[PDB]
């Protein structure tokens, strides 16, 4: 499963979830 | 002469289906059986050493777990670690582990990336994986058809571990691995009214078939708007992604299973709803050894460890705890009877990995890559009482589906409806 | 009477703008204004011991960094710490400080989520952040009638620290705080022609004005290809998110500055598109003791670090490395001077909090989150040269756009193209 993706396996550290940017959301802090 | 396991679960909180209320006496009994076994680590003393990942609040933290892990190597020197369940927590202390050369064990961290053995070296995981998942629905769309389209829709924010994100990126990637289809994916926020326009939009112009990881009202509430949409089991089909079953209640008793209750008035227009909806689940283990199992756990916790422990599905975690322990055991048992020692991380893992075992949990097989293969159960209810119960289940090892108690899966139309609609989605 | 800093930077990797050849010398200089001063620490002997972040592999990591922090915790219990800059380094060491109550200070870690001092407490970042990205952009936008749609495309990946990915997110978040206006964004591989024909694509369907974050080769490529598919300045306008400048030389020398120069064969056609883009950079700081330092940082690196410090924006770095421990040490003075000691982590963190300081980079203002406000450049070319000069400059204190020596932005039509075309983008 390393395959490449925009939002899913990008390491796993909350850094990197602070915007859910690359993920199709409907939510923000 | 003696073999020191450092922990890092939650020792405090008892919330997690790895909270240590609940692991703890699984690894007791563990214990307890290695000592009786004179084939295992004879002689020896197993030692515990205790480390919370919890942070102030009792949460599982991606700080407390890491200090909590090297408190623990200083202090002990440990041969191998148990836990941490959570992955924010699994992560930094798995990455700790994997520069020590020291094995870590656990029955959580199901995320995708703790799946890369490469970084998470020397991490064997006994219970779940979220790419199993993925290995399930991918048998579950050959096996019935859906080669096109699919949509995935789960509840996620930020605060927690985040469970429906990481369980829909094993999902996700999984599965267009193997089957390279279109699955489409929306992140939602359960609270938020203004999300449920957005997904019953999506719902019809993104698929048929639809995956809903979400707390039970919540699939509960889309079920019902769906329904109050025109949105039927001839041409939809809705996966609740329910792994430990919180939608439903214990396999051992409550007779029978009716998630679409709730008494609040709407459980006619919801039971109608739910003819459209089937719930994915892991699969409760079958053997006998396992029901012993959970009749000691329930003794020793409530004894020596002050906790009531209920059943559900969420016992497989701290039943896979204790399998893998014994499983770890054994590896250390033949590492030493080739001259090897309690500190060959790599010769024991290797003996744990690509390996079948016999456990409280039944046949479990621990795949090359490490991590323990995941049975999963597909329940529907049938138009008669509208009570769910299994109709299918997946052996992860063999990738089979196989039917249950002679039951079918339940069509409205009497067959499954295609992923892509007659014209287009438009 | 003496002071433990504790350093946590890439100690032999000389790759990072926070590398240890390049933030020593400039840590070096501020030990020695310290003594020379009676007015900061009198009679104090303020010791560094190092760790360093980088792993096996020699790279900035998410392991070897919170790994170094603890065991210069608890070997020497530094009453500071500085660095990490890398994102994923300074993360969990970060998160170990706020824990441990001591203060963190780092010219990098610019990454939204270190923004978040609740939970990152007592972390003063002294360098610049992406958020204030943002704020530029912002005021961008503000000053020149785009508040519609904008398109950002970020070159990312893993592996790295993903600096576009958190320069993106920063700029993406503050902007929409702050403006609320549409904003697409769309990540790429850069090595992958896969993408060019989806990133043409979607320039030409999801915005005219359009954030390019990534390699200066990968932004010429889509000039070029921007072009050569009839997207001209008239209607588009490409900014390159360079914050360090990779795409123009030192602005000590090397006159003048020809981003789309290449002697590849297409130089006349990229000075062509060129004139559609612009170039965004931190600004270099134009104070003369800037100069000072820098001609000091350059002897001492070479002197007693065995490296040569090259002339470019990524000096202000260490040069705010240096001004933040110097901030710091009167902010420890001042503590003591009112019966504090220097273990009062909040009460020195706050002296330095919502403060003006005067420093090598000239005037820095560290805002009420504890970070320090960024100003920027924006480069264009004249048509004359079709050589790229700073025309417009961003006080980040004061949130002003100046035009810079009577420069004018030029546009291809004589005034900036509307973000959304004459009819829709279809
Ligand atoms: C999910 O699918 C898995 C995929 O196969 C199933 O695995 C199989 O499990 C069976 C046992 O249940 C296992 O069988 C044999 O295993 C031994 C190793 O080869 C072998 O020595 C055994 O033979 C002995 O015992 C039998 C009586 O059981 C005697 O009649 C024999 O003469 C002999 O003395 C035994 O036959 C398979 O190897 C194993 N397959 C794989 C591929 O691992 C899981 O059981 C299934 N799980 C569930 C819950 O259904
Ligand atoms: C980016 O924008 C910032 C936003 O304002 C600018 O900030 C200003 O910087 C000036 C000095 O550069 C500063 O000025 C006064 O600051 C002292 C504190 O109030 C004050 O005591 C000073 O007065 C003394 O010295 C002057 C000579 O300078 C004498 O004439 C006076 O009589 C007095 O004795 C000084 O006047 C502003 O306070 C400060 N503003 C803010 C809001 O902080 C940045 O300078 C600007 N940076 C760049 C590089 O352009
Ligand atoms: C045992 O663990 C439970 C789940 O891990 C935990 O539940 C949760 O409690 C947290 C608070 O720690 C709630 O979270 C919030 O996080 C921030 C922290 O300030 C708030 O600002 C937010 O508004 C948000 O509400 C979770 O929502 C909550 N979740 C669930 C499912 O209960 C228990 O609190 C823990 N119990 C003990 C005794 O430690
Ligand atoms: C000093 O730091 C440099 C930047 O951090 C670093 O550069 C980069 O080196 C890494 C390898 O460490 C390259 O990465 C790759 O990572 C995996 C490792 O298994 C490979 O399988 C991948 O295919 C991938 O190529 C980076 O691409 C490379 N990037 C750049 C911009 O140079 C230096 O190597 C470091 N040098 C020393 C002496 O430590
Ligand atoms: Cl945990
Ligand atoms: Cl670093």
């Amino acid at each position: 499963e390393v395959k490449y993706d925009p939002c899913f396996g990008h390491k796993i550290d909350r850094i990197n979830h602070v915007s859910n940017l690359g993920c199709p959301s409907l939510r923000d802090p | 002469s003696d073999l020191t396991v450092a922990v890092v679960l939650p020792l405090t909180n008892t919330s997690y289906p790895w909270s240590w209320a609940r692991v703890g006496p699984a690894v007791e009994l563990a214990l307890a059986r290695v000592k009786a076994r004179p084939d295992l680590l004879p002689g020896w003393t197993v030692r515990m050493v205790l480390g919370s990942s919890e942070n102030a609040a009792g949460v599982c933290s991606d700080t407390a777990a890491p200090l909590a892990a090297v408190d623990l190597k200083w202090e002990h020197s440990p041969a191998v670690f148990l836990g941490p369940g959570c992955v924010y927590s699994a992560a930094p202390v798995g990455r700790f582990t994997a520069h020590w050369r020291v094995p870590l064990l656990t029955a959580g961290a199901p995320a995708l990336g703790i799946g890369v053995k490469d970084e998470y070296a020397l991490t064997t995981r006994t219970g779940p994986s979220h790419v199993k998942l993925g290995d399930f629905v991918t048998a579950l769309h050959r096996r019935l058809g859906w080669e096109h389209q699919a949509l995935v829709l789960y509840a996620d924010r930020l605060g927690d571990d985040r469970p429906c994100f990481f369980i829909v990126e094993g999902l996700y990637m999984r599965v267009r691995e193997r089957l390279n289809i279109t699955v489409n994916h929306q992140e939602f926020v359960e609270g938020d009214p203004d999300h449920y326009p957005k997904l019953l939009r999506a719902v019809r112009r993104k698929g048929r078939v639809i995956y809903i990881c979400s707390s039970p009202d919540a699939f509960r509430n889309l079920m019902l708007l769906a329904l109050n949409a025109g949105l039927t089991g001839e041409d939809y089909v809705f996966f609740h992604l329910d792994v430990f079953g919180q939608s439903l209640k214990s396999a051992q008793g409550l007779v029978p299973q009716k998630p679409w209750e709730r008494g609040d008035g709407q459980d006619r227009s919801a039971r109608q709803a739910f003819q459209a909806a089937k719930i994915i689940t892991y699969k409760e283990p079958d053997n006998p050894e396992y029901l012993e199992f959970l009749k000691q756990l329930k003794l020793l916790a409530d004894k020596k460890f002050n906790f009531t422990v209920e059943d559900g599905l969420k016992n497989i975690i701290p039943a896979s705890f204790h399998d893998g322990l014994l499983l770890y055991v054994q590896a250390v048992t033949e590492t030493l009877a080739q001259g090897g020692t309690v500190t060959d991380g790599e010769n024991i893992t290797q003996r744990m990995w690509n390996r079948s075992f016999q456990g409280v949990t039944g046949y479990l097989k621990i795949d090359r890559n490490g991590d323990r293969d995941t049975d999963f159960s597909l329940w529907d209810m049938d138009p008669e009482t509208g009570a769910f119960r299994v109709v299918l289940n997946y052996n992860g090892t063999s990738q089979e589906l196989m039917a249950v108690s002679e039951h079918k899966l339940y069509w409205p139309l009497g067959y499954p409806p295609p992923d892509v609609p007659k014209c287009g989605f438009d």
